[PDB]
């Protein structure tokens, strides 16, 4: 004659909507076929996704070196560089097929003046973000806590995509395009 | 400027470079992308 | 940094264009546009579906 | 108008894949029933005056 039953935040568990890796399953097939759509390919899209890590690694550090978590301010200023990364990126690999498809180039000489004409900008964009998120990243006292959490995971995951874009995004490229292309 | 401003893009060209120094030898460069990957 | 990237890249990509001449301010920005614009659009596109 | 498309059968072919993941996903959260709300609302007082 003893039963039970959940309240309160234990009610609230089992109900949410619909997960997380599900809808960013979605986020990437849309993103592959927006790229796809621009480039007019299902092989130069593989250039600029595979840019989405060279961010969150850094995000996963610096949220590991100082206390942080991952909280919903950590997740905002890791899709806010997931997107910034790949943006920029889409700037390369634009360049790159243009400076070729529309100038007759290639192999390397298309990858070439691109990643050389796409890197005055990038370094002024970080460093326009991460100077001016600084503040935010050892913040004063009154709210501070949140701010630091925003902060110390943007910069700390911005810092490491800048300079690894920057060797790394020519790579996919070519061998991505070589390698689909029929090997 | 001569030491200031053209101090800046200065490690352009040693950069572009650097690109000159990319999967040239044999085949095997995409290996440290995918501990990066493994990284997180 | 999403707001302001969006100048930078409408502003690096036609000072780079008084490296195709010596002067002129016009046509310098409107060459980057129109090989720049479509691209512009489709990165909102991509970051919609971010 | 089209002609446009033609030489981008990669963006055109997008536009309907979108499209199809959009609704469809739908399909998994749309309600189900028989008929929508139909008949006209009503309310009922109900009064007792025993014996």
């Amino acid at each position: 004659g003893v039963g039970y039953d959940w309240t309160g935040m234990s009610y609230q568990e089992r109900l949410s909507g619909n997960q997380a890796p599900s809808l960013y399953a979605i986020s990437l097939i849309v993103v592959f076929l927006c790229l796809a759509a621009l480039y007019e390919s299902w092989s130069i899209p593989f250039s600029v996704m595979l840019v989405v890590p060279l961010g969150v690694i850094g995000a996963l550090l610096a949220a590991t070196f100082r206390g942080l978590t991952n909280d919903v301010y950590f997740q905002v200023g890791l899709l806010t560089t997931i997107g910034l990364s790949a943006k920029n990126a889409i700037l390369i690999v634009e360049f790159a097929k243009d400076l070729m498809d529309k100038e007759g180039k290639g192999l390397i000489e298309a990858t070439l003046d691109a990643v050389r004409m796409r890197l005055r900008p990038i370094l002024m964009t970080s460093l326009a973000f991460i100077l001016g998120v600084m503040p935010l990243v050892i913040s004063t006292g009154a709210g501070s806590g949140a701010q630091n959490a925003v902060g110390t995971g943007v910069m700390g995951g911005m810092v490491t995509a800048t300079v690894l874009a920057i060797f790394f995004v020519p790579v996919f490229f070519v061998v991505v395009r070589r390698r689909f292309s029929r090997k | 400027f001569g030491w200031f401003n053209r101090m800046f893009e200065k490690s352009t060209h040693h950069y572009t470079d650097s690109v000159g120094g990319i999967l040239r030898s044999t085949g095997r460069y995409l290996v440290l992308y995918l501990i990066i990957v493994v990284g997180m | 940094g999403l707001l302001v990237d969006d100048a930078i890249v409408v502003v690096e990509n036609v000072e780079r264009v008084m490296a195709e001449e010596g002067l002129p301010p016009k046509e310098a920005t409107r060459k980057s546009m129109g090989q720049i614009q479509g691209a512009l659009v489709g990165i909102a596109m991509v970051l919609s579906a971010v | 108008m089209p002609n446009f498309f033609i030489d981008r059968p990669i963006f055109a072919w997008v536009i309907a894949i979108i499209i199809m993941l959009a609704g469809g996903l739908a399909i998994l959260k749309l309600p189900v029933a028989q008929y929508p709300t139909i008949a006209p609302p009503a309310v009922t007082i109900s009064a007792s005056y025993p014996g």
